[PDB]
């Protein structure tokens, strides 16, 4: 800790989302029905824990590795390591979108081609906290798979896709429940669009660039929210003020944040009071 | 909350041995390195073990006397400490390390090597 | 603002070549007297060079539009890419001496498909915005790389990912051994495919998205660093960084440390300031 | 290296109308902002932005409606067409490229005077 809280000064959309390896392309908030959001990866404190099974580097998001014997899929971290089952959810970098079947992409050292692996994270044999997975026809072998497209889940049959909810890793001691935490302000996301057939839109609560800043620098959490302003980097002008949260998430007050230029950047201003009244964006 | 707890200090005597443990629960990452510390004037490092494979490291002035191991089941790591000496008392801290710096710390148990 | 590294272990991190974990830590066959990497090059004060995105999520991407016979190429946002003097749109693959397979996906379409791509042809232009379509249907795409395999042609020739490709029918300038006996050092990764490829690169891309954000003034001819191990703090090696953004030791070698410690700034030295051998 | 080179300030008439041109060479990367500042003897001020890809711009409220910028792919050149000229727009104008969110590359500036007559 020789350093005071900071941001990136990089543009948000030349970032990347933290729950797939996706640029990101707008701000959002979350549908009236959404109340909170638990999500696994992008998670990360203002002083730079990382919380879940967030990594701090984009190579390791939304991505598996592991053996198929035909049958299941037994997980490994994702260096080929041993993964051990634990109270948590799933091994490091594991995806976390809920509400959608995935489509995995998987390679392989040594052998050429690559696989589209299936992934309905409803059934029973879908247990990544006890290290397992349906193979769905995945042919015996090593394999390293990252999430390539998504679409809406197998089960219930005719639900949509919902990408505020994280899939069921158990048969779990996960990353908190973000809130809302009062004063009319509503939880921040960054979104990427995902490919598959719908127009998919993957919210997480933080760039990954912005964890690897914080993870890095550590800096001293020093007031009860961290007030930003984004701004425009030609001008200098303030387009909104936000509050940075310790446990990892930006809020604001909409007049809305969807509305806003992707192309600013996060600035921090003040540490501040949670009773720290926002001016609406 | 990430919590470490540690066991197993206390008097020893000069040629013994002491076993001590330390219990990590609350995690939520399913792999880092947790480490072994003391302090008598700045804190030492003494071992460390990767989760998921095993892999060591040791300071040199403990290597061929202490050993460091870990129990996947029982969330414990284990600090083994053979053939002790006067030198060796000390407060002794358990640790965590996700990335490269250790977040989380043991409240330290006292271990005392008398002759 | 002063000059620093991320504190952040090395095999957390990721090539800036490709989308790939950082395995060792590598130098190059004695043959290969220079390197000139298009992607993960950026300066020691933050300006980034060549095809180099500051984020992994456009490492070795394409995106644009087939007609079943090219594919009209834009920036990876979707917005036009203008042909210029430059190679590539930003984040093009800059893997050489290879064929590609890019997993190519679209926006409101169910299905993956693999791109297979020889960079030799003719129709290989990408410094003048199309590629050849290879048999990918007409549609958006964008594509991410995947797999690799030895290069189509020249026949029998077999996989050098220190080359580049050629990306025509001006670049991010070539890096060289300073003197000294020093030699360039390299993060390597892993690449899928049917051989035992190792991918290098300069720089782990959250170094280069660390130094475009903090863009400190380069007060010296080189940034003395050490490779620490984090648990005792003990240094492991000496290394030099350059200002044109790359790393070099002297072997005794680096490929023989471990991957979990940390590069540590320690000061700026002149260009002649002699390292003890790793 | 990257090159910026402005042209075409001189002498103008309040009211009046001048073109600057910037021409860009030595660039690597495929898409950036371009962006045109002044200052006068009073801190270094932004006019302008063109994204290279889409040609979004952006305008500081000093000279929007007055000053448009606009940029030639082909020829690699931003122009700042600025129209109704006012005695305060006297500076020396300066292009700049920005790759990320920082004006890293700046020409050596053309001044532009502009008179009562
Ligand atoms: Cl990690
Ligand atoms: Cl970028
Ligand atoms: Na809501
Ligand atoms: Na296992
Ligand atoms: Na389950
Ligand atoms: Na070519």
């Amino acid at each position: 800790k020789t350093r005071p809280f900071t941001l990136p000064n990089l543009p948000l959309s030349s970032l990347s989302n933290s729950r797939a390896p996706l640029p990101i392309s707008s701000i959002g908030i979350s549908p009236d029905n959404v109340q909170s959001v638990q999500f696994q990866n992008g998670r990360c404190t203002l002083d730079g824990r990382l919380v879940g099974t967030t990594p701090v580097s984009l190579s390791h998001v939304a991505k598996i590795r592991g053996t198929s014997n035909g049958t299941v899929i037994n997980l490994t971290e994702l260096d080929g390591t041993p993964f051990h089952p634990f109270e948590g959810p799933a091994p490091i970098g594991f995806p976390d979108l809920g509400g959608c079947d995935w489509h995995i992409n998987m390679t392989q050292f040594g052998h050429s081609s690559q696989t589209q692996y299936d992934v309905d994270t409803t059934p029973d044999t879908f247990v990544p906290h006890l290290g397992s997975i349906q193979a769905n026809g995945i042919g015996s072998g090593n394999y390293v798979g990252v999430l390539s497209w998504i679409s809406p889940p197998s089960h219930p049959s005719g639900s949509q896709v919902d990408l505020w909810k994280i899939p069921n890793y158990g048969s779990t001691h996960l990353a908190p429940s973000v809130y809302p935490p009062g004063f009319g302000e509503v939880l921040v996301f960054f979104m990427s669009k995902m490919p598959g057939p719908g127009a998919y839109n993957l919210p997480c609560l933080l760039p990954q660039e912005y964890i690897s800043h914080l993870a890095s620098e550590q800096a001293p959490t020093v007031g009860e929210a961290a007030l930003l302003h984004y701004v425009d980097p030609d001008t200098g002008r303030n387009l909104g003020e936000f509050k940075a949260y310790p446990d990892g998430f930006l809020t604001c007050v909409p007049n809305g944040p969807q509305q806003l230029p992707i192309n600013g950047v996060f600035v921090f201003v003040s540490w501040v009071s949670r009773f720290y009244q926002l001016k609406p964006v | 909350q990430v919590q470490l707890q540690e066991s197993g200090g206390g008097l020893v005597q000069a040629g013994g041995s002491l076993r001590l443990s330390c219990a990590v629960s609350g995690r939520t990452f399913s792999n880092y390195y947790s480490g072994w510390f003391r302090q008598a004037k700045e804190r030492e490092f003494l071992a460390s073990i990767r989760w998921s494979d095993s892999t060591t490291n040791y300071a040199d002035s403990v290597k061929g006397r202490f050993t460091i191991s870990r129990d996947t089941a029982k969330n414990t790591v284990y600090l083994q400490m053979n053939s002790l000496k006067l030198e060796d008392t000390a407060v002794y801290h358990c640790a965590a390390r996700r990335l490269a710096t250790y977040d989380y710390w043991g409240q330290g148990t006292q271990v005392t090597v008398s002759s």
